[PDB]
């Protein structure tokens, strides 16, 4: 049994198929409170829950090198969502749990990993994507992969609308094997929480 | 939480789980020997009449609750609106007994006979469901009974369960829905 | 007791109000008591808050 | 229920009373208080529906002029599955720590 | 005295000023427990009734009282003048319920029943007006009662506030007034 | 000199002819965590701040009597209207600040009081307003009024899309008056501002 | 009390008798009393007497 619930405000998750939680870079935050926003700066801990996003279907055809990627913030309906419409400037981590569910008759690797200010990697770069917060998804093994990574970026505060800081990738490592005892295809999904949420510079309504 | 459910044992999660608070909880409207306590009416009745719990309405509250459970045990009180003098005897007696005033016999006063009656069977427990193969020498055996009660007529029966003790619960039945969500009805609210 | 709120005291003796109970050998002999205070409330495996 | 061969990632979600109908995808209602598992050695998962509402209690019986549910919805989705077709998940309810019935009624017809 | 009126302070002056003495007061009949305490009569009824506070007329002592305070809790007592028996059924409760015996039922007895009931809604307190946009799933939500009574046929109810407290006083008013100067009536005398 | 200077959250407000503040039917908020949540409630402390509202155009021919009225919560579209879409349940206090400027050679009162469960007052009726909270504003003496109330009603929380339990009412008491050298009408104008914000029961997103 | 003048003590018990009130935090929590003693007495200004 490898067990791990994780809980984020009133939304929890847990796996039977844990193979641990990946930090990236640090175990905290840096300061929140910081010259730049003169004491202004407010924690919205209702924005820190779970939400969810569709990555990609693993498939046979799928070959190595092959790779589906998801730039943090992306688009959201919730609190969240709204923290970025009314305030100038928005800090917060990620605590990402992927799943890539099929069977244990399955065969194939799946790396999944966070990278600080993406940009198009070529073939050759992908063999050193390991150097970024990672860990791997094996059907022999495991379901699912954690992630836990802070706020980061050459400004103590950002603005979402014009840059993003983190970015989700999942790379086939090895494709995907099927047999007739396998499942046929694997759905991979995200569950995701901005964490230790910070927003000033309260913007004017619409009216 | 995840557990084995196979193996049956109890699991109580709480809203704690996810960041609630439990709160407190007052259940005595819930007790059995309390909500089994009020009166509760026997239709079929005649001039000799042999007092048996399961002559109760099944979804009756007080006959709700008595199936669901297998085995019980209880006093009695009785309420008996009759013509003439009523007379009561204990289980086991000849019928022929209920003539004889000599038994407990309460002489008409209006407009009802309330009375307060001790459980009198053979047996420990009483049952709600017996499973005989026969049991003579969906029948209950006829030592299951309270005594019985004979007037020149009886118009109507309360009985009343004093001190009931219920033991293995059985399956207890809302109304069948038809709906596709929920079971509506009136209630009540003012003009 | 259970739906009973008088606060004198019977006038009848407990023998004639009463059947008699007899014992060999009203105690906690409360099986779904037990059952359901013996539920698991706790959280299998490792948490994360 | 499913075969050892058989895996699956669920969700179960309150909804509470204030939308007009209740979400059918994951991703709406994530929003709300839920939470997520997945299939493994321990075949059972628990959770407790909470009791939010306007009043301190609540009927327990429905009227008539009813049109949405006065205390909202339970929305189980399947988040995924591998190789889990045709296979069963059972839903059972119990009493939580702090549920309380008061008020005594005969309702039935007799 | 003079005060700077504008900010709503309270201001009491007292005889003491030119020179008076201000007496003792003693105001165990405005005191609110006791003003609500006693049988107000409900005028429209029906052999099946649910219990408003609302229904006592307008301009009556306890009614008048009753509304011109915005919210209030209290059990009750209630006296019925019915025929055949009288059953009473807490607030949330299905119509149907009334029919059924095991709810509190008083059989007949002349001339009337007296009975005490609990307060039984699921709110905190109750309110005699209610700002609801609809308050749906001059109109007052459904839940504001005392339950309801049901016998053959109602013929008088009278309603008795125990308990009683008001919160957030309203408009109280009296007979309008036509005369130049005062309202007059005929006062009782001896003949 | 009689200045106050109000604050709530990043926002303020000074008056330099002030005449207090009133406090009605209570100095603090009940228990704001009672059982009909569970434990499941949160203050949203963005919402705490203020936002205004033009009331109406207090002139010389309208008599005494002539009322206008403001059922809360109204409608907003900073923070606490987002509140309102995305949560059940709800419950504030009020601190209202209600201004009618003209100058002191204007004459007249305005009576400004905060009603819990509004309904339409007779004529006769009118005369007995001062029984809720209140405070008048009389262009001799004062420019603003100030009131300061809890939340109530017969539910611990609210629906507010449902029932709105406080409505703040502005009645003339006496007719403005003018001359030469006073202002010709007065503006009134609300600065509102929600107190102790808590919500509970997260809703779904619209997608 | 208020109304209520007999020197018997009751019958019934008292949770029979009424419904029973819970707390979460009969006190002295009436605004009016408070509100009413509040108010001023004196005289602003000199006196002349």
């Amino acid at each position: 049994d490898r067990l791990l619930t994780t809980r984020n405000g009133h939304t929890t998750s847990t796996t039977q198929s844990s193979v641990g939680v990946t930090y990236g870079y640090s175990t905290e935050e840096d300061h929140v409170a910081g010259p730049n926003t003169s004491g202004l700066e407010t924690r919205v801990v209702q924005a820190e829950r779970f939400f969810k996003k569709f990555l990609f279907d693993w498939t046979t055809d799928k070959p190595f090198g092959y790779l589906t990627k998801l730039e943090l913030p992306t688009d959201h309906h919730g609190v969240f969502g709204h923290l970025v419409d009314s305030y100038a400037y928005m800090r917060n981590g990620w605590d990402v749990e992927v799943s890539a569910v099929g069977n244990q008759f399955n065969g194939g690797c799946l790396l999944v990993a966070m990278v600080p200010e993406w940009k198009a990697f070529d073939t050759r770069e992908k063999y050193q994507l390991t150097l970024f917060p990672h860990q791997f998804i094996s059907p022999r093994t495991n379901m699912t992969a954690h992630i836990t990574v802070p706020y980061l970026g050459v400004n103590r505060y950002d603005q979402y609308k014009k840059h993003k800081p983190w970015t989700l990738v999942v790379m086939v490592l090895s494709p995907l094997t099927v047999s007739n005892t396998a499942a046929p295809q694997i759905k991979v999904y995200a569950n995701i929480a901005p964490t230790y949420v910070h927003v000033a510079g309260e913007l004017p309504s619409k009216e | 939480t995840t557990t084995t459910g196979e193996s049956a044992d109890p699991v109580t999660t709480t809203v704690e789980n996810y960041g609630g608070d439990t709160q407190v909880q007052r259940r005595h409207h819930t007790d059995v020997g309390f909500i089994m306590d009020r009166f509760v009416k026997i239709n079929s009745l005649s001039p000799t009449h042999v007092i048996d719990l399961m002559q109760t309405h099944k979804h009756g509250i007080v006959g709700a609750l008595l199936r669901a459970a297998t085995y019980y045990f209880s006093d009695l009180e009785i309420v008996v609106r009759h013509d003439g003098n009523l007379t009561w005897v204990p289980n086991g007696a000849p019928e022929a007994a209920l003539s004889n005033t000599s038994n407990p016999t309460a002489y008409n006063k209006a407009p009802f006979t309330r009375l307060a009656l001790p459980y009198t069977a053979p047996h420990r427990v009483l049952a709600t469901v017996y499973d005989g193969t026969n049991k003579y020498s969906t029948q209950l055996p006829a030592s299951f009974n309270y005594g019985a009660i004979q007037a020149q007529a009886i118009h109507e029966l309360l009985v009343r369960m004093k001190r009931a003790e219920l033991y293995c619960p059985r399956p207890l039945l809302a109304i069948k829905v038809t709906s596709q969500d929920r079971y509506k009805q009136k209630i009540i609210a003012p003009a | 007791s259970g739906n009973t709120g008088s606060i004198i005291n019977n006038y009848y003796m407990q023998q004639y109000q009463n059947s008699m109970s007899t014992q060999l050998g009203t105690q906690n002999n409360d099986w779904f008591s037990k059952l359901a205070s013996s539920a698991f409330t706790g959280l299998f495996g490792a948490l994360l808050a | 229920t499913g075969s050892t061969d058989s895996k699956a990632r669920y969700m179960v979600a309150y909804i509470p009373p204030g939308v007009e109908t209740p979400p059918d995808t994951p991703e709406e209602a994530a929003h709300c208080i839920h939470a997520e598992w997945d299939t493994g050695l321990n075949s059972k998962f628990t959770f407790s529906i909470p009791y939010v509402s306007a009043a301190d209690y609540a009927y327990t019986a429905s009227d008539t002029a009813e049109t949405t549910n006065v205390q909202g919805w339970v929305c189980v989705y399947q988040i995924t599955h591998g190789k889990a077709e045709n296979d069963t998940l059972l839903v059972s309810a119990s009493a939580g720590k702090d549920f309380e019935l008061r008020l005594p009624i005969d309702p039935r017809t007799q």
